[PDB]
């Protein structure tokens, strides 16, 4: 488990040679953009409740069939695992995020969900767009600029879009 | 270098299981704050369970209120907890009683184990004395204590050499493991078939 | 254990004796070092393996105590 | 589900051992207690629609706030929500009934239901107020066995959502 | 886990919709008749050491080829392990006639036991045979209306004899 | 486990009959000649680290590939797994060798280590010319009289010979 | 997966993640020394097997007759072979755990539910108690010396097993 | 591997919350410290070759009776490893610092020295006092919070030693 | 409760060990955030009047339907306990900047908070929005990093309640 430090330390030492200037220069370059990532990871955190309830608005306004009697989230357990699985492709999607790259999700937390949810007989496609409405959900509440020191996240921005669309192309 | 490389971890993640060999054991040593309480509950659930998800109603208040006061070690909590009528629904219910003990040792133990000849003397402790003798086996079994102790959440110990261990241990639960999001429900039919049999079947002869 | 023997639980104060403190700095400290004294809840059932499992641990009982009659 | 031979047979299955006296017994008691237990399913059956609307609107009298707008009441699509949610609720206690025991609901319902509630901001007072007045309607409808029965049906459903 | 009456609970639901009047009544039926299967199981239950012991004794006097060295239950844990098989698909079986559904014996003993004894080396064909050795020495205590009141329960014999069918079938 | 005695019981079972005069002459050879087994086993215990040491010496002047960084005993921690795995190796084959029956050798040792291996990445020939370069530095000890009567073990000494050939073709 | 003296010490050794100190050295080497003394008794016992099973056969109907009373489990010609096919049984396994110098054969081939199989039989052990006291009583005098107190060692294991 | 946002990672992750302030705080700490430790790195990487050579000097000045022929520390492939060796001790110091986590140091060297050294006689004390020529030029060649942070990073490798 | 070097020494005694660099690491992060958390305790400490009555009058607005009579809002010791709770809440709030964590906040009020809010029929929300008008009047009271770690604080007292 990975972070973008800890991994270029490793293939740094695959190469077998010392770390080289322009690295250094990159991941100075990522504690310069350290404040604004803790920025993010802490709204994140905060609208936790909010984006994951809206998500859900969403996923429920353009899909009725989960719902219904036999849905794949149709009894409460089962609509709770339907959400609660969402909100920790969130966590883990944060927990990159902090981190800086997105290792930490095919490690641990993606590792073997697609033939967990094939067994569930959960359809991918149905976890994907939730993935996606959790994106726009996100987006709307990172691009936010509540009581935050004002400057351009959008690197942020686009690379937690990367987080959130390479996890859910991992979900298929 | 080499032609082909081979990072530190490079192991533990070609195995499915990489940070179970990072993420530490948990224990509950002195009276502390509710916040990692509910963070090792939410640990030890998600462990002994098979990544089951446990559902908030179905927790007893008053064992982990009491775990809590601490008249009981994590190990008596962790009886109580086997118990549970939804830990046999889960377990005990779907699956075979030989899946059933693959499983047990899984998650308590955090191994596959060793031999058919285990899977032979547990099946008989547990037809002599009933169901919950079989767990009181298990969690009065001096490695797991000698191992865990009296005050650790038990975790998966596999693709760990443990002192004096078969080599299939390290093989069966790497086919059992595979992954986090594994659950062991009655659904996704892997909770129900012993897939572990099929190599126990080779140890007893060669 | 629902019957009127398996109740009467019957506290145990257990002291870790010198023996004992030999025989887990030899096992190995895979446990962290806990003070001697320490009390223990054990039921009529498992009342039997408790200091059984203490003796072969080296350590020996303060006193007992009946929390049921 | 959790119906009375349903743990008759797990507690069995768990010490390995053969059924006995008592757990028959518990089992005959069933068998006599089901048929008012299925005079009040038939009676609850016969009666759905009426008891739907009735703890709706209910629940309009001493909740109207609710469905004034930008909250949850307003919007027919979102009353058409709170009635399918009702009728599952006495679905699941005719469930109930017909069963001996809590097993259905406390599966299809009570499993991840404060969760839920959390989400959506479903608020469990409206549930236990729908409830109170399907109790006290019940206490029309319905008496003697069947009524008995299915009220503590319905209040062991009352006391979970509290 | 499941019995015919929970799995009818279960269709109500797949459908969404209410016990219907017409299997309710057939589950009022059921209650009123439970005393028969419960004379029926208590039968089995008295005379479960009686009938292990006819089975198991018809089964050595048919098959020799056990007792012998190198037999499948020569010493003496084989065949405790296979007496205490018999005795645990009588009690299954026992256990489905109770809920009147074979799915709580699928669900014990016919999730995984026929590739298990596949790998253990034993032969599928004489645990069937032990199985009907089973259900002939319980129809003879069962049929016996001795201490009880008379009545008819043919329906009852039919579902044992069924369920040691589909039992037989399973495993072989 | 099944030790040689073991196995001589367990075939004399299989065919239901007593032992010959002839098994017992075998067996009481075995029992003879175990002084020079435990004067073998003696010979490998005390020399142990000193043989895994120097062995692993001739390995990896052997291989130079692996103690270089991208190799799978690079970070040093695989210096201790790797060790360990020869010290065990060792460990068991001595006690097959003491055992005389190679049995408990092939169950605790080389049930399934193939896969363990390949799914560690471990290039196995590796392991194999570092078990034979284990019976390379071994065999020099077992010859070695120092403190002990001089004798003929070449049975022993071709036993061990065929035991690391065991190990070789195993992992292999 | 037999018990024997140099298998648990195997066990034993592979357990504690070390190798095999002097105690087992020592142990294996009294195995060795003793063994050919329990070679001896097993081959004796082996040569002599029909007079030790038929009078055991005769001793077991002298001591509770009534079982082969007509009308009782132990009356009938196929009675009296599986009599004499489990006292054969018996004097096999038996001198097994002599050549093994250790319990582990018959442990496991026996005394591995053993217990069941009277209850369910009916099969008092009494008549398998007195069938090992007349093979001791016999083999007082077949074998000698350590030999003699090996093998009483072994059938007075298998008594308590059945007692 | 092992560094303090890993650490947070994983006691977030394992114990299943959302970060509050004391770990992105101890993160804040992390990523301001960044610039002194990796600026520090980039010095010894700078004069690196210095260091492992005039290390191997200074063993030999420490150890010269180890250095005859007939014993280990003779041999011209040995000298090379020394050197090898002392290089890779002070690459992973430099990783160390990167990762302003002890963690690399854990994970490649001080998991599992002790029983490798024991195999091949390989005496610890030498790598200590090649840290200490190490400590000793860095303090001259490093200033103020680098330096400080990089002798403490070398002292717990030399206690790792120890 | 716990500040930052509670969980430092709690872990360090815990493997049985001496700190090494994180834990001190921490141990800084405390020291600098010490001063910010200051002013906001000046702050907190001089304006605790006006935002007590301000959360109550705000309570009473946004939630009109409570206020009335018939229920929870209306009742001169309700908003007397209201204006109490209010003031606990920020004292501890203002413990939890000076131990800079969670400690005194979470062991204070967080412990058991769900079944005492649906235990006396108290309304969380009622606390979620007193705390946003906390947030409402620290927007302009504080400034910079006290306002930001105030900010923090109060939101996980909300992150709890919620
Ligand atoms: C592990 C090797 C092995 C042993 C040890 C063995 C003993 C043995 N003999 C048996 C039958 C029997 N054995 C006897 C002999 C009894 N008659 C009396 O005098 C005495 C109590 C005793 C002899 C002294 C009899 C009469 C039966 C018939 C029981 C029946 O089938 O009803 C049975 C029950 C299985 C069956 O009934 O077919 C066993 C286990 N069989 C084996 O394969
Ligand atoms: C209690 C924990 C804590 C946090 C979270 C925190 C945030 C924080 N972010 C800062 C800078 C910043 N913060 C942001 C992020 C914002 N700007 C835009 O991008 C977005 C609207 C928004 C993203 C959420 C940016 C961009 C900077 C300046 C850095 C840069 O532009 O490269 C600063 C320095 C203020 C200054 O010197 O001007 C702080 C203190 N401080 C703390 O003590
Ligand atoms: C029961 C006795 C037993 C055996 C047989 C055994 C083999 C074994 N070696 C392993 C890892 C390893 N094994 C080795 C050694 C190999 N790699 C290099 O190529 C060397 C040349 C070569 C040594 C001959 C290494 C370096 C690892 C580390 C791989 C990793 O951690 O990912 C593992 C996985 C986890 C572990 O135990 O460390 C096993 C099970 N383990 C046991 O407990
Ligand atoms: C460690 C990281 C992690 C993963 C990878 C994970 C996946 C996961 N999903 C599960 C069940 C579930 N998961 C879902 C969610 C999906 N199915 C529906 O189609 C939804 C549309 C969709 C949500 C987007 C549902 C509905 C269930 C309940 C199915 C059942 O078991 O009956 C379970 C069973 C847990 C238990 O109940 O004990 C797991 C482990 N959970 C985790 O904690
Ligand atoms: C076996 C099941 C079980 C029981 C029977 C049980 C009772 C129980 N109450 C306790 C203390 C306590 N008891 C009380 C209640 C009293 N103090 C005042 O508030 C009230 C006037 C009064 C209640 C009417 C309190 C407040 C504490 C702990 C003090 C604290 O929180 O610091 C304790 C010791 C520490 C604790 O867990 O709180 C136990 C074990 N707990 C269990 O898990
Ligand atoms: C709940 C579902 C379930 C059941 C009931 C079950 C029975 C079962 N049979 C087993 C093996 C066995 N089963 C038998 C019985 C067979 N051999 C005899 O000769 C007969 C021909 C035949 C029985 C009619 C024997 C002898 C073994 C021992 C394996 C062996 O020695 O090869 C074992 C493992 C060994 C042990 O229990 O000690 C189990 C658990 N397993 C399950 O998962
Ligand atoms: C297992 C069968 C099942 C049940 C029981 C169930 C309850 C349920 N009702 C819901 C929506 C709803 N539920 C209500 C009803 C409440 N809100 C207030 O206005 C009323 C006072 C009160 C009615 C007494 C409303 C208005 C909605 C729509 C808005 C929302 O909560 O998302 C939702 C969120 C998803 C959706 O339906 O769009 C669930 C899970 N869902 C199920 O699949
Ligand atoms: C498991 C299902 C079950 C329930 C729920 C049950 C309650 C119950 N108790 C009864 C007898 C009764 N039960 C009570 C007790 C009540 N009345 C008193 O005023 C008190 C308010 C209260 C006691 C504190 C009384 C007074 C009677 C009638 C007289 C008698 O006891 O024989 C009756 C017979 C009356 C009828 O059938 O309508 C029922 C149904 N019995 C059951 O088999
Ligand atoms: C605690 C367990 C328990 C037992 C043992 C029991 C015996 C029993 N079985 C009954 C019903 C009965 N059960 C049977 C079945 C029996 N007769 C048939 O010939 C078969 C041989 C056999 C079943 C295989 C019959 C014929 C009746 C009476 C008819 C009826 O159900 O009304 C009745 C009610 C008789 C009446 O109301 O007049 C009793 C007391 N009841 C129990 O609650
Ligand atoms: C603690 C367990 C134990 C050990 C270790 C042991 C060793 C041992 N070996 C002996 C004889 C012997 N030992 C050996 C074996 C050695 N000579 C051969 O040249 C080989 C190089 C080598 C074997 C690999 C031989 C050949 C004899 C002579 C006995 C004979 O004539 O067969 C003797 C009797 C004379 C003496 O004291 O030396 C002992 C005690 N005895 C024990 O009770
Ligand atoms: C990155 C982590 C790492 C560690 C910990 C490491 C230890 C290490 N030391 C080795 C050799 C060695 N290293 C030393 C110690 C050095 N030479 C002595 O002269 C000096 C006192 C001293 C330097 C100051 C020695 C004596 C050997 C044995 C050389 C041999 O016998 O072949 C070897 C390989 C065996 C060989 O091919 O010679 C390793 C793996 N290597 C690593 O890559």
């Amino acid at each position: 488990m990975n972070d973008v430090f800890t991994r270029a330390i490793a293939q740094a030492d695959l190469k077998g040679s010392f770390l080289l200037e322009s690295d250094l220069d990159k991941l100075a370059s990522f504690a310069k953009e350290g404040v604004k990532r803790l920025d993010a990871v802490a709204a994140l955190t905060n609208n936790a409740p909010a984006i994951i309830s809206d998500a859900a608005h969403k996923l429920f306004a353009e899909q009725q069939e989960l719902i219904q009697p036999g849905g794949n989230a149709y009894p409460h357990r089962r609509m709770a695992a339907c959400l609660r699985d969402m909100e920790i492709i969130l966590r883990y999607v944060s927990y990159a995020l902090l981190a800086g790259d997105a290792s930490v999700l095919d490690d641990r937390c993606l590792n073997g969900l697609r033939e967990t949810y094939n067994a569930l007989g959960t359809p991918t496609q149905s976890v994907a767009r939730a993935v996606q409405l959790m994106k726009d959900a996100a987006m709307v509440h990172l691009k936010s600029t509540a009581n935050v020191t004002v400057g351009d996240c959008s690197s942020l921005y686009s690379e937690a879009a990367t987080y959130f669309d390479k996890a859910a192309a991992s979900i298929a | 270098p080499s032609p082909l490389e081979q990072t530190n971890t490079y192991g533990q993640e070609r195995v499915q299981a990489n940070a179970v060999l990072e993420t530490p054991q948990v224990t509950l040593r002195a009276p502390f704050t509710e916040e990692q309480f509910q963070g090792a509950l939410y640990a030890i659930y998600k462990q002994v369970f098979g990544n089951t998800y446990v559902m908030e109603s179905e927790r007893p208040a008053t064992a982990e209120s009491q775990l809590r006061d601490g008249r009981i070690t994590v190990r008596g909590f962790i009886r109580l907890l086997a118990k549970s009528d939804t830990y046999k629904a889960r377990f005990f219910n779907p699956a075979t009683q030989t899946r059933f003990i693959e499983l047990n040792h899984k998650l308590l133990l955090g191994r596959a184990p060793y031999d058919q000849a285990e899977i032979s003397r547990h099946v008989a402790l547990y037809t002599s004395q009933g169901y919950e003798a079989e767990i009181d086996s298990y969690l009065d079994s001096e490695e797991y204590q000698e191992c865990f102790g009296e005050d650790t959440v038990p975790f998966f110990r596999g693709f760990t050499s443990q002192p004096g261990q078969s080599t299939e241990a390290f093989n069966r639960m790497v086919t059992l493991y595979d992954g986090y999001a594994t659950s062991d429900s009655e659904w996704d039919r892997g909770g129900q078939s012993a897939r572990l049999t099929d190599s126990l079947a080779r140890s007893t002869m060669d | 254990a629902i019957t009127t023997q398996g109740k009467r639980i019957y506290k145990i104060t257990v002291s870790e004796a010198g023996a004992y403190a030999t025989n887990k700095h030899r096992t190995g400290y895979r446990a962290p070092i806990r003070q001697s004294n320490y009390t223990l809840t054990v039921p009529y059932d498992r009342f039997l393996p408790e200091m059984i499992r203490l003796h072969q641990s080296g350590a020996k009982i303060v006193n007992v105590t009946s929390v049921i009659s | 589900s959790r119906t009375v031979i349903t743990e008759v047979i797990a507690t069995a299955d768990s010490q390995g051992r053969f059924l006995n006296s008592t757990e028959l017994q518990a089992a005959f008691g069933r068998f006599e207690r089901a048929v008012p237990a299925i005079e009040a399913a038939r009676a609850l059956t016969k009666n759905q629609d009426a008891l739907v609307k009735g703890a709706v609107q209910a629940v309009f009298k001493k909740f109207p706030y609710v469905t004034q707008p930008g909250e949850k009441g307003y919007g027919d699509s979102n009353q058409a929500k709170c009635a399918r949610d009702i009728g599952y609720y006495l679905r699941f206690i005719t469930y109930s009934l017909v069963a001996s025991g809590t097993g259905p609901l406390d599966d299809y319902v009570i499993a991840g239901l404060r969760e839920v509630n959390r989400a959506f901001n479903l608020n469990p007072l409206w549930y236990i107020e729908a409830l109170n007045y399907i109790k006290g309607e019940t206490g029309k409808l319905l008496s003697g066995q069947s009524k008995t029965e299915a009220l503590l049906y319905i209040d062991h459903a009352i006391n979970a959502l509290s």
